[PDB]
RNA sequence: CUCGUUAAGGAACUCGGCAAAAUGACCCCGUAACUUCGGGAGAAGGGGUGCUGACUUCGGUCAGCCGCAGUGAAUAGGCCC
RNA sequence: CCCUGACGGUAUCUAACCAGAAAGCCACGGCUAACUACGUGCCAGCAGCCGCGGUAAUACGUAGGUGGCAAGCGUUGUCCGG
RNA sequence: UGAGAGUUUGAUCCUGGCUCAGGACGAACGCUGGCGGCGUGCCUAAUACAUGCAAGUCGAACGCUUCUUGGAAAGAGGAGUGGCGGACGGGUGAGUAACACGUGGGUAACCUACCCAUCAGAGGGGGAUAACACUUGGAAACAGGUGCUAAUACCGCAUAACAGUUUAUGCCGCAUGGCAUAAGAGUGAAAGGCGCUUUCGGGUGUCGCUGAUGGAUGGACCCGCGGUGCAUUAGCUAGUUGGUGAGGUAACGGCUCACCAAGGCCACGAUGCAUAGCCGACCUGAGAGGGUGAUCGGCCACACUGGGACUGAGACACGGCCCAGACUCCUACGGGAGGCAGCAGUAGGGAAUCUUCGGCAAUGGACGAAAGUCUGACCGAGC
């Protein structure tokens, strides 16, 4: 669960490192976000050089939370991190490389361009 | 690789590496087996000196140590026992 | 693998050659050890100049001629002298 | 041994190290543009079997082979001692 | 009312981080602007710490052993612009 | 004795025919070789440095002529000389 | 083989700057163009690279298999084990201010396939394996399992010390030491193929195989001296400088270790920062000098960026391997593939720089006994 003023690492090649969450789009008083949910955020730390510069308001999708997800067959998955990928308003990564491993729920929510580039898809 | 002859060199040299390392380890353990018995003061002390010398000599005819390394080795061992 | 081979020195379609003793790894027109004579493919009875006292010394040290150098070293009677010094003593 | 090495002359300058001494050999050479002669110095290290020679001595040295990271000379003889 | 613990988040609380939590011992390494040249200075930031044996020049160092954790409890600076 | 040329029917040589197909770029006030007309009027323009242009301009723009080189001729940039 | 001129003033002499008259170029661009000969042609992004080609060869080392003329001998194909080559030839100048290069020396601290010479060997055994046949998992790239087989493939046993080392002797040298002769101790190799004579003949020609020594050729290390700007860059070093021993390398050495000491370099420019491959040579000048290092030759460094080793006589490898990184591509999502600063060619940058050509006939190179096969080196043609 990820709420207002949580901080996420970036699993992308876009020029951002840390991100601060501003909204949890979808609903009118919704509290938390999960794996496969879209978000509005601030860039807090960038990389010297990069398409995305610090201070920008931008959209991102969550992969890889600590309090993870639950599957219909009774099994669970959990990660050691919270991470997101910055998105281009029709679900495409604004970078070209995803880092680290990714949850399989991004298929059902139809981020198919992102499930092509992840190293591992769990 | 691209060239057909570069593909054969890969397996040929892999095999050469395998047997080269086997025989070098043989020599190294023979020498060490002599050293650990001269450091104990044990009976059966000249026979394994002979065996270590023979080990080094045979490694030099298998193209594993040059030839000067072998002279050096036999000198060092000679000054320890005989 | 010391050799005795030819080295091109013309302009574009009028070639000339120096007879030279070189290490076989060297480029055809690159480095060499010394020059031993001259050879001219034009000039209908072709012209050969050569010292023939260094050819006999390099030959006895293991240098080896190319195919054309052997032809023009036998037309001069240098291979017979090598024959009469080596396998006669 | 028909080939010959290089021997030099100089005055000893340091004798602190054990078995090693610095010898300064001095010479004059000219200027490339203008004419006159300036003096020039370079220091050498030489080997001492027993830490014998002292400062002010006038020595000879000879070229050997690498004996350390810096020393390439040995001590031939002492010609004239300081007092 | 006085105490102990708490998933995920981590000042979004409130007039205001109020109150809590965090730092805390000894040994070693290091330590900026500025300055009335004394300071600033415990600046900041990092590492070691139990037990057995051998050697211990002396003060310690090497080899080995056990646990999630060795100032294994109690007592003891949060810092920066 | 016998055997091999990508270039290539290339260079070259012989016969016939025809002055017929084949000249441009820069400069001309002083430095620095080479001058007169007309147009325009501190305008339009020129200049490496001196400097030209306001009614008779050998300094601007054309024409005739002349000078330098020539299948090239001028311009800019870079270096040494003076 | 040393030429000068205009321009400060109302006029002058001196001082002084600015400008012009000569050369040259990997040149670009404007106007304009008939030919032959010989040369030259990405100076910028060491930017990213579609497509073809640039390294193979050997049946006279070895077993298999497919044809054309049921037992037949030749000719032409296919993959495999084994040898040698792929470290050359060809490209580029990013790094580098240092033994990198130039010139002059040293190694009594060194290695070297093929080639030439000399001496001595070449004995007798063993256990496998690819191919092939069957079989499993694979999207593919490719991996495993079972059974049979050959050698100049591999492994032990014999015999050889001329090699190294130690002792005595003689001669000698620039410290360490060098040469020659005598002994003593432990030890170490090897492979056949094609022919000739073939009475069993058991002989022999040739090419290969093992050990030792020389030559040649190629590489390695150390030293003197020489070539750049800044002092509005003065302090730099802690394996740092020396010793003892040990390990290590072809080889000497703080090369690397443990201990002991407190040394080393600097105004004769240490250290740092910026720029740069170096030379034969080339342009200009009366010379002394100054400015460049394009075609051609020599030395060095690099190979998409950064680490490492392996095989080998030789590489820390230019069309080789392994790992990390950025980028590009194919995928059934489990995974796989790649490196034009070789020759052509393309997009891009720029004021700016060529054909996706023919041939191994000549010269050189690899393998083979040889015919030959390979060669974008190279010889020619095109703009």
């Amino acid at each position: 669960m990820i709420q207002q003023e949580s901080r996420l690492r970036v699993a992308d090649n876009s020029g951002a490192r840390e991100i601060l969450t501003i909204k949890v789009l979808g609903g009118s008083g919704r509290k938390t976000a999960n794996i496969g949910d879209v978000i509005v955020a601030t860039v807090k730390q960038a990389t010297p050089g990069g398409v995305v510069k610090k201070g920008e308001v931008v959209k991102a999708v969550i992969v890889r939370t600590k309090s993870g997800a639950r599957r219909a067959d009774g099994s669970y998955i959990k990660f050691d991190e919270n991470a997101a990928v910055i998105i281009r308003d029709d679900k495409s990564p604004r970078g070209t490389r995803i880092f680290g491993p990714v949850a399989r729920e991004l298929r059902e929510n139809n981020f198919m361009k992102i499930v092509s580039l992840a190293p591992e898809v769990l | 690789p691209n060239i057909e002859s570069a593909i054969k060199r890969v397996r040929t040299s892999a095999n050469a590496n395998a047997k080269n390392s086997s025989q070098t380890n043989a020599m190294r353990t023979a020498i060490k087996k002599f050293e650990e018995a001269v450091a104990a003061g044990a009976d059966n002390v000249d026979a394994l000196y002979n065996e270590a010398v023979k080990a080094v000599d045979m490694a030099a005819t298998k193209g594993l140590i040059h030839k000067n390394k072998a002279n050096r080795d036999k000198i060092r061992l000679s000054k320890l026992a005989k | 693998a010391v050799k005795i081979r030819l080295k091109r020195m013309g302009s574009k379609k009028s070639p000339f050659y120096r007879i030279v003793v070189a290490d076989s790894r060297s480029p055809r027109d690159g480095r060499f050890i010394e020059t031993v004579g001259t050879y001219n493919p034009l000039k209908d009875p072709a012209e050969v100049v050569l010292k023939e006292d260094l050819v006999l010394d390099w030959l006895s040290k293991g240098a080896q001629p190319s195919d054309t150098v052997r032809n023009i070293l036998s037309k001069e009677g240098v291979m017979k002298k090598h024959h009469e010094a080596k396998n006669v003593k | 041994e028909r080939n010959q090495r290089k021997v030099y002359q100089g005055r000893v300058v340091s004798d602190k190290m054990d078995k090693t001494i610095t010898v300064v050999v001095e010479t004059k050479k000219n200027h490339p543009i203008y004419g006159k002669r300036m003096k020039y110095s370079k220091k050498y290290k030489a080997h001492d079997e027993n830490n014998t020679a002292k400062v002010g001595d006038i020595v000879k040295i000879m070229e050997t082979r690498p004996l350390s990271a810096t020393k390439r000379f040995r001590l031939l003889e002492v010609v004239e001692e300081a007092v």
